[PDB]
């Protein structure tokens, strides 16, 4: 939302979804 | 956007109360000449 059509924009979503699916396959040990 | 704009940056949309000196005397000035009563003290006169 906050960097559209930009490159570090699709740059930050990678890095977002990869942090998803990460803490939902994985499990997140920082949040507790 | 005009985060895309490289040159020529678009520019054009974001970023108490006290009376005045001489109207109580007047006014007393206006009081005493309507009233006839005696102004100098009678025991200090005596
Ligand atoms: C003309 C132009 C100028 C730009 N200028 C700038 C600029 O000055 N600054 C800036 O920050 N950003 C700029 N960008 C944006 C930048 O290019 C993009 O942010 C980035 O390159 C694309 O990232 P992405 O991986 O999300 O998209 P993509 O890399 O397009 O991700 C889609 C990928 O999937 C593939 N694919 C497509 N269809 C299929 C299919 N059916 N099956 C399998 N694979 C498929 C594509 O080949 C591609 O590899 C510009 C973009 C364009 C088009």
């Amino acid at each position: 939302r906050n960097y559209p059509a930009t490159v570090h924009g699709a740059l930050l979503s990678g890095l977002r979804e990869a942090g998803r699916i990460a803490d939902q396959f994985l499990g997140a040990m920082y949040t507790l | 956007a005009r985060t895309m704009q490289t040159a020529r940056k678009s520019t054009g949309g974001k970023a108490p109360h006290r009376y005045r000196p001489g109207t109580v005397a007047l006014r007393e000035i206006r009081r005493y000449q309507k009233s006839t009563e005696l102004l100098i003290r009678k025991l200090p006169f005596q």
